[PDB]
This record gives structure tokens, C-alpha cells and sequence, in this order.
């Protein structure tokens, strides 16, 4: 929606060339896509049109008991054609120029998302799921479009510039992203990665440990900092740097299934417990950072096993790097 | 454009087209809005201004069966070295990436002053590799990207706690800094550096480093490039 | 002199504390997980 | 030549063992009360 | 650059304005006891070498 | 007299870079942010009464 | 009054004698007497720097360290790495042995910066 | 609240009237005025917005034959969190007080994320005190309050500055400001505190301090309560 020509002519030459197994043979990702494209440079008043359209189609399939998911990129550019409808029609401007109606517009859209039976028989069950890019003018994400949407939708994906310009991706803002759905999640979890949930929480814990201590370093430096804190800031750095950054261009990370991604996170919170108490015990952080190294590139370089090598053996690999990094922690510490 | 679109998709040519201060047509936009009586968007530019400029910058690319191209290079003055004013903001949510000359690399007596961080090219995923470039160009520019930034902050630290309190990591960011702007960054104005010749001195800024702390390069690359010499 | 293998008495201090984990560690381990259950 | 040091370290593998066999030992023990806490929900 | 997640109104901006003050004046502050600081330790450097 | 006074002197140098260098621009960055928005406020309501 | 010990390692010729005069050489409550004899040849290196722990971080009475060049030069690392303010070790000549200030902690430290 | 208003005073039932999303309606409000064209006021919203929030939020409270009541807890979503918002703004003047949701506590793992100082009840201080529910409850709200503003100042300054530089009282009100949010603020759901037990807990949090810096509680409080 309101977007380059270019990015539907790279969907269009990659999509042929890339094949999924949902239906148990290997078969290009085109042939389960539709497409709709209205240009930046095509008409205004279209792009509304679009999403509309999008949406429509997106529950026509989910009347067939499929599971759809419906990408608006971008809905700040359709609220901007109605911003510019409104405009011409001489009506009152709301926050930023936006029509007063554009919030229950957004509203409406998003509730058309969503879980369902199908209206008919045999009984089925389909659901739609809409992601949405918003484009908030200046980087800026008091936005009226974001403030509606971020009222509107459950979960919120906020990027950091900072992060991006730096190469970082996904540029997810830790801080202020956020997603309501962990709850319902937690059956799904319990069935197949039961600690999943707590492996997160741990992680987003040291996160925000490490965020914090960043604050005290920046004015501070990191003096006068507990080796435990170092730890958190080291493998906050880590995490950083080797789980939250993936390249999205490469043929390794290019997609991380979930089991490789809850195997990450068992390394790394491996990582950060082994050191935590080796510290605890006695141990020095410097010298023991130095003396393990080794597992410290192993958990770093984790990132680099290829999905594509089967989950029996990306997972025989994981548990050989967990070994190997309590051994080597027991080793560097008597 | 008119005339590009005519020589590049008519008479296949490539054409590359300049544009020189869109900021200047972006203020005579302005000016017809305010004539109009239109209600004015952010810092007093037409809401529809995003627009307009799709329909300026969209005019470039290929198309199928024809052997021309229009490459456009707008030049775009950002209004008090902001990059968040409307004209830039707008502009690099319509351009496929933007070239940022920076003023405080133009005062430390660098040129080109492009600043690497705050630019962009989408279409360099796709552009740069194996049958394309080399095989280590997008691994070495992403590691060259995450140590600049490294580099940038640690200066910063610098500014506050000195450079006695930096960490070893940091003063090699430090080194890599300077000698990044100085040497890669830095090139004559009649100066051209073929991508193969400035990939060999990305490898040599990236060689101030153990192999161990390039942590973006795949360990296939770093085999291969990291200690060729 | 300087042959003295008194690695053997790191070895048997190394075992000595790999058998008060084995306390600790069936004595956390069981307990953390069976509040999970309950 | 001290290298008898080295084998005898195999206090370290004795360790691993140790902890390998309190993950089993903790899987059996944690059993009769998963299958008495299913039980009751059966009743 | 980089800047404080506040909510623009004129009372932030007039206590942004009361900070930036304060910080101005505090620099000052510190500033004069660096120097009287740094005058006493060269003379105290003086007089241990003594 | 030495040990103390240069631990203070590093502490209050570290303190006067911190000020000027990340506090005081900070709080610039935040004012002109404040400023910019607020104008663009102000604009906002006078041409929606002039509409 | 909270620290007010007067610690010495030197040799009998200035620990027994000179300022024993007047200083003294025990605690109130205490054997250990706040001193070494650090015999030529006989006091363990490893023990000269468990002693010079024992009078600078163990107990906190010691208000001053007062130590000789001859365990100074050998447990060079230890007072280097000693940045602490109350024991304010204090490096003196022993025997023949001048002061040599190119040596010392804290003339170094006071060459380091400014000058 | 016609509804509400039915069972409260023609049926005689205590009845709690929430109107959930009342931040929403203020949308319908200005999409209606600026459909008409009507002048303004703050960020478009109708210049008559007070007088139809009010019309909503007054439809609340007891009347003197009727023994039913209507208690009002519309939910409201200040957009950017900005509480200068015409929505929030004009609520406040108009409701009889505001439980502040806050996200600072919320991204900080507390539940209830409630920010007590934003928040506030206009009919607390007649509904606490000697026989109706005890005699501390006035002071030991107040004290808390106040050491809250000072522990949060403390946490400022400490940001800042450090612990090095902020004086004994400073680390007494960070050492307060951990336990009250941590342990009297948080607080599971379905936990039901009593109003006494609550008051046990800030006795037991404003402990903390010296009985003579708690200069908000008067003596004959401050001597009851402060040593059990």
C-alpha cells in the first residue's frame, strides 16, 4: 500500500524461487500468494482501496478453513490518502492533518482480524492475522496513525533507527516492544518448549539489567561495577549481538525455526548461569572471561548451524555445545 | 524524467539522472500549497507532499524487454543538518537508500564527508556477491558497519571517562575509527577504487581485530579472506 | 624432589565437591521443578 | 615426568558423570509426582 | 540527537529549559572545584617529592 | 592528601566531561525536540480556526 | 579515634631499635605486634607479601605501613597493586640501600602525573 | 447510565457502573463535531466536550431517599501517555479523582502498574479515619506519599550522581521506594487485601525510616503505631 514498485517486482522474482513444506512436498511460496500493489506514484485514493481489497481476500481464504496472514505495508500510507481525501474535501482536520475518522477506520480494519469457524458446513476453522508497517512521519512514534494503531493491535514490533543504522537486525526496540499474546501461549509452549516462557523472561530480564547498567556506565564508566554486573553486560552484549541480530540475507539465518531459536536461548542463558556462578564461587570475571573465550565464540557462533541440517541434528549439536560449555566452566574454575 | 523515461525505456539507453536541490522544489511546493489555502502538513510542507515526490522518485528502475535504465541521484539539502525534516524524511521513505554527506566529517577535513552510518542502498542485498562482486562484500561491509558504530561509541565514552578507562575492544574501535575515516573513507576527488581494490582495504581495517571479535563474517569467509594477507 | 603428585589430592577434592553437588542438586533441582508441578 | 597428574584429573569426567546422573536421578524422582498430580485431576 | 522520552508541553519545556540551567551552572560549579582541586594537588605533589 | 585528592579530582573531571558532553546536549536535543513540537502544535490549531 | 597503629617491616637494625623507641612495637589486645622480623635469606617471599596483607587489608588498626626497601623490591607487585588510602605505605631506606626514588609506588604514581 | 441509573435509585440497588473505553466515545464526539463544521477546541475535539463528558460522569453518586448508589469507573487511555490530553484533561476536572496506570511500572514487571502519585481519590479523606476505617490511615497515606516523591527523587540523583553523593535520608527513601513497589504496590490478582492489612504493610514500610523523620504523621499517630 503507497510503497515502491521495486520491493512487488523483488516479491515477484524471489517468491517462484523459494519453497515451503506445509504440504509435504517442496512446492514455490508464489503459488499460497496474492499480491496487491498500489505504488507510491499510483493513484492516492487507491491505496484505501487496496487494503480493503487485501483484507477481503485475506478472509475469503480464511472462510476455507486456511490460516492467512495479511501484510499492510504500509497503513501510515493509507491514512495519508484519506488524509489528502479529507484535504480536498475542505474537512476539519484532526491531529496532524488526519480526518477525525481515521482511528475508527483503523479500528474496524484490525477487528477484521482474528480467529474464526467458518460461516458454513463442514465445520472448519481458518484464521486471519494482519501485520502492519507503520511509517511515522519523522521516526517518530507519537504518530497519530501509531497512537490509533498501538491502541489497536496486540502486539507491537517498534524499531530503533540507532540500531538499524548500526546494521542491527532486526532493529526491534526491546524496551518499549511488546506483545500480549505470551499468555495464550503458554499451553502451546507446555506442549512443546515447556520452558520456553521462563528461558524468555530470563532473557528479557538481563536485557533490561544490562539497559540499565549502560545508564550507569555512560556517566560512570564501568568502574566500580560488581563482576556480577559485568557478566550482565558482557552477555547482554552477547545476546545483542549473536541472538536478538539476525541476518535476514544469509543461508543460515535467513529463517531460525523454533526449535533452533529455543535452543539459542538454552546456550545463552547456559552461558550466563555458568558464569554467574563461577563468579559466585570465587572466581575472577577477567580471567575467567579470557580463560573462556573459546565458549564464549562457540554460544556466539551457535547463530551459524544450518536449519536446513535437520532438527535431530542442529539439536545433537546444541546439547554438544551445552556440554562442552559446563565442562569448560568447571575446568576454568577448579 | 520525461526526457529519461523517453531515452531509457524508447531508445534504450541508460540513463542516470541528477537532480540537484529537491529541497528548493520541495519550497516551491510549498509555496503553490500556501497560495492554495491548503491546510499545511509538518513544518508548514503540503500533507500530499509525500506524494508528489512519489511521483518524482518512482520514475527510475527497468522494465521488462528493454535494455535501458534510469538511475536517479536527487541531491537533497537537509534543512539545519536535520534528517528528520520532511524533505529528507519523505525522500528516504520514497528512495531505495541515501547517500548521507555529514558536516562533521566535511569540518574534520575528510572527503567524501559520506557518513556510512545514517546511509542506506536497499538494493545492495541483491546487487553485491558471489557471480555478482566478490563473496566477502556484504559480510565485510556489515562487520565494517558494526565497528564503525563500536568505534563511535567508544569515542564517545572517550569524551567522558578517557582513554586510560577504555577496554582493549574499545581502543581497537578507537584505531579503526581513525584509520577508517582517514584511509577508506578518505579518497581523492578524481580518485576511482575498483570494489575489489576496497574490499582489500576493508580486510586490512578489519585485520586490526583478532579474527575471533569479527563476529558478523561467517567463519567460511573468515577462513578464506582473513589471513590471505 | 618436585615430583610430588599432589594432583591426586585435587582429584579426590574435585570428587569430594562433585558429591555435595549431587546433595544440592537433587535438593534444588527436585524442588524448583516439583513447585512447577504443583 | 609428571603426567600422571593429567589421568588422575579424571575427577573432572567423574563430575559430568556425577551431574548427568542427578538429570536421570531428578527424572525418575520428580515421576511419582507428576503421575499422583495427574491422578488426582483423573479423579 | 539523542534526547529525553518526555512528552512536549510548555511545562516540560520550561523545565527542560530550568535543567539546562542548572547544568550550565553546575558545570561551572564543578569546573572551579576541578581547578582549586587540581592547584592543591601540584602543590601536594610538590611537597611529597620534598 | 595525594590518594584522596586524586581519586576526588578524577571523579569530579569524570563528572564535568559527563555534564557537558552527554547531560547538557541531551537536554538540548530535548528542548529544540519540545520546541519543534510544540510549533507544530501551535500551527496545527491556527489554521484549523482559520479554516 | 579510629585508626592509629604505627606498622613496620624492616629489619631488627630500625623495628627493634630507632623508632621502637618510642613507638613501640604491640597492640593492645594483639600478639602478632604489627612487625616482621624478615630475617636475610630465611623470610619466605610468599610470606613477606602474606604478611604485608595481613598489616594492610586483614586487620584495619594499621594506620601506616612503614616498609624497607629489601621486601619492597621483591613484593614489588603486591604494593604496586595496592591503591588503597588508609595503610599509606611508606617506602624507606635499609641498610646500605638508598632510597632510590625511581622505585617506590607512590613516586611513581607522582611521576606518572602530572610531573 | 440509564440503566445503572434505574436499578440504583427506581430499584434501590448499590449497583458499580463502569464505562469501559470512555476515551473512545471522545473520538465519536469530535468525528460527529467536525462533521458539523462546529469551531473547535484542543486538538480538534468539540469546543462543548466538557459538557458531554460531564453529562456522562455526573450521572453518578447517592441521593438522600434512595438506598442505592452508582460508583463510576470509566477506563480511559491517554493517548502518548500524555495526561495534558483534552480526554484525560478534561475527566480530571470532571471525576472525583484518577487511578493512574502507569507504564514506567508496567515495563518494570509491577502489577498492579498503578502510579500513586499521578493518582488521586476526591472523597478519600472523609471515607478514612477514627471508626470507618482507622485512625492512621490519613497520615500513613500521607507519609507514604511523600517518602514516595523522595525516593523517586533519590532514584534521580542517584541516576546521575550515584549513591556516593546522596545523603543517609536518600538511601533510607531508595531503600523505600524498592519494598513499597516491589512488595505493597505489587500484588497478585485475586489477592484481596483488607484495608487494615494494607495499613499493617505501610506501617511496616515506613519502619524503614527513624520515627523522627515520618514528620508527616503527628505524634499521637506516630506513637500508637510506629512501635509494634
Amino acid at each position: 500500500c503507497g510503497e515502491r514498485g521495486n520491493e512487488m517486482a523483488e516479491v515477484l522474482m524471489e517468491f517462484p524461487e523459494l519453497y515451503t513444506e506445509m504440504s509435504g512436498t517442496k512446492e514455490p511460496i508464489m503459488k499460497r500468494t496474492t499480491l496487491v500493489a498500489n505504488t507510491s506514484n499510483m493513484p492516492v485514493a487507491a491505496r484505501e482501496a487496496s487494503i480493503y481489497t487485501g483484507i477481503t481476500l485475506a478472509e475469503y481464504f480464511r472462510d476455507q478453513g486456511k490460516n492467512v496472514s495479511m501484510i499492510a505495508d504500509s497503513s501510515s500510507r493509507w491514512a495519508e490518502a484519506l488524509r489528502e481525501i479529507s484535504g480536498r474535501l475542505g474537512e476539519m482536520p484532526a491531529d496532524q492533518g488526519f480526518p477525525a475518522y481515521l482511528g475508527a477506520k483503523l479500528a474496524s480494519f484490525y477487528e477484521r482480524a482474528g480467529k474464526a469457524v467458518a460461516l458454513g458446513s463442514p465445520d472448519r476453522t481458518g484464521s486471519v492475522s494482519i501485520v502492519a508497517a507503520v511509517s511515522p512521519a519523522g521516526g517518530d512514534f507519537s504518530d497519530p496513525v501509531t497512537t490509533a494503531t498501538l491502541g489497536i493491535t496486540q502486539v507491537f514490533w517498534g524499531l530503533d533507527k540507532k540500531l538499524a543504522q548500526r546494521k542491527h537486525f532486526p532493529s526491534i526496540n526491546t524496551s518499549v516492544s511488546y506483545s500480549k499474546y505470551t499468555n495464550v501461549l503458554n499451553k502451546f509452549y507446555d506442549s512443546n518448549y515447556p520452558e520456553f516462557p521462563v528461558l524468555r523472561d530470563r532473557m528479557k530480564e538481563i536485557l533490561s539489567n544490562a539497559e540499565e547498567l549502560e545508564q550507569v556506565v555512560q556517566l560512570v564508566g564501568k568502574s566500580a561495577l560488581s563482576d556480577s554486573d559485568k557478566i550482565t553486560l558482557d552477555v547482554a552484549t552477547l545476546i545483542k549481538e549473536d541472538f536478538l541480530q539476525q541476518n535476514g540475507y544469509s543461508t543460515y539465518d535467513a529463517f531460525c525455526p523454533i526449535w533452533k531459536t529455543f535452543d539459542m536461548m538454552r546456550a545463552f542463558i547456559s552461558y550466563h548461569d555458568e558464569a554467574q556462578k563461577a563468579v559466585a564461587n570465587g572466581a575472577n570475571w577477567s580471567k575467567l572471561a579470557d580463560s573462556t573465550g573459546d565458549v564464549k565464540h562457540a554460544v556466539s557462533s551457535s547463530k551459524f548451524f544450518e536449519p536446513s541440517r535437520g532438527e535431530k541434528e542442529v539439536h545433537g549439536e546444541f546439547e554438544k555445545l551445552l556440554s562442552t560449555m559446563q565442562e569448560r566452566f568447571a575446568e576454568s574454575t577448579d | 524524467l520525461t526526457t529519461a523515461e523517453y531515452l531509457a525505456y524508447q531508445t534504450e539507453r541508460h540513463v542516470l539522472t541528477i537532480l540537484t536541490d529537491m529541497s528548493s522544489y520541495a519550497d516551491a511546493l510549498r509555496e503553490v500549497s500556501a497560495a492554495r489555502e491548503e491546510v499545511p502538513g509538518r513544518r508548514g510542507y503540503p500533507g500530499y507532499m509525500y506524494t508528489d515526490l512519489s511521483t518524482i522518485y518512482e520514475r527510475a528502475g527497468r522494465v521488462e524487454g528493454r535494455n535501458g535504465s534510469i538511475t536517479q541521484i536527487p541531491i537533497l539539502t537537509m534543512p539545519n543538518d536535520d534528517i528528520t525534516h520532511p524533505i529528507p524524511d519523505l525522500t528516504g521513505y520514497i528512495t531505495e537508500g541515501q547517500i548521507f554527506v555529514d558536516r562533521q566529517l566535511h569540518n574534520k577535513g575528510i572527503y567524501p564527508p559520506i557518513n556510512v552510518l545514517p546511509s542506506l542502498s536497499r538494493l545492495m542485498k541483491s546487487a553485491i556477491g558471489e557471480g555478482m562482486t566478490r563473496k566477502d562484500h556484504g559480510d565485510v561491509s556489515n562487520q565494517l558497519y558494526a565497528k564503525y558504530a563500536i568505534g563511535k561509541d567508544a569515542a564517545a565514552m572517550k569524551a567522558v571517562v578517557g582513554e586510560e578507562a577504555l577496554s582493549i575492544e574499545d581502543k581497537l574501535s578507537l584505531e579503526f575509527l581513525e584509520k577508517f575515516e582517514k584511509t577508506f573513507i578518505t579518497q581523492g576527488a578524481y580518485e576511482d577504487r575498483t570494489v575489489f581494490e576496497s574490499l582489500d582495504q576493508a580486510w586490512s581495517l578489519l585485520r586490526i581485530y583478532p579474527k575471533e571479535m569479527l563476529n558478523r563474517i561467517s567463519p567460511k569467509i573468515l577462513d578464506e579472506f582473513y589471513d590471505r594477507a | 624432589a618436585f615430583i610430588r603428585k599432589e594432583a591426586e589430592e585435587k582429584a579426590k577434592e574435585i570428587q569430594l565437591k562433585a558429591d555435595q553437588e549431587y546433595e544440592i542438586e537433587k535438593t534444588n533441582i527436585v524442588r524448583n521443578e516439583t513447585n512447577n508441578i504443583d | 615426568k609428571e603426567a600422571h597428574e593429567i589421568v588422575s584429573k579424571a575427577r573432572k569426567y567423574r563430575q559430568d558423570k556425577l551431574k548427568q546422573a542427578k538429570t536421570d536421578a531428578a527424572k525418575e524422582i520428580d515421576s511419582y509426582k507428576i503421575q499422583k498430580d495427574k491422578e488426582l485431576k483423573e479423579f | 540527537g539523542n534526547r529525553e522520552q518526555v512528552f512536549p508541553t510548555r511545562m516540560t519545556l520550561g523545565l527542560m529549559k530550568t535543567k539546562l540551567k542548572g547544568a550550565n551552572q553546575g558545570y561551572s560549579l564543578l569546573k572551579r572545584k576541578s581547578e582549586a582541586l587540581t592547584k592543591r594537588f601540584r602543590d601536594i605533589t610538590k611537597r611529597i617529592d620534598d | 592528601a595525594f590518594i584522596i585528592l586524586d581519586e576526588v579530582i578524577k571523579v569530579t573531571n569524570r563528572r564535568v566531561n559527563a555534564i557537558e558532553h552527554v547531560i547538557i546536549p541531551r537536554t538540548e536535543n530535548t528542548i529544540a525536540y519540545i520546541n519543534s513540537e510544540l510549533d507544530e502544535l501551535d500551527r496545527e490549531e491556527f489554521y484549523r480556526l482559520k479554516k | 579515634e579510629k585508626r592509629t597503629l604505627i606498622a613496620v617491616i624492616a629489619d631488627e637494625d630500625t623495628t627493634t631499635g630507632l623508632l621502637l623507641a618510642g613507638i613501640g612495637q604491640i597492640t593492645p589486645e594483639t600478639q602478632e605486634k604489627n612487625f616482621f622480623v624478615y630475617q636475610e635469606g630465611k623470610t619466605t617471599k610468599e610470606e613477606i607479601t602474606d604478611k604485608f596483607n595481613h598489616f594492610t587489608e586483614e586487620r584495619d588498626d594499621i594506620a601506616i605501613l612503614l616498609i624497607n626497601q629489601h621486601i619492597a623490591e621483591n613484593i614489588r607487585a603486591r604494593v604496586d597493586s595496592f591503591t588503597n588510602a588508609f595503610p599509606a605505605i611508606l617506602e624507606i631506606p635499609s641498610k646500605d640501600h638508598p632510597y632510590d626514588p625511581e622505585k617506590d609506588s607512590v613516586l611513581k604514581r607522582v611521576r606518572k602525573l602530572f610531573g
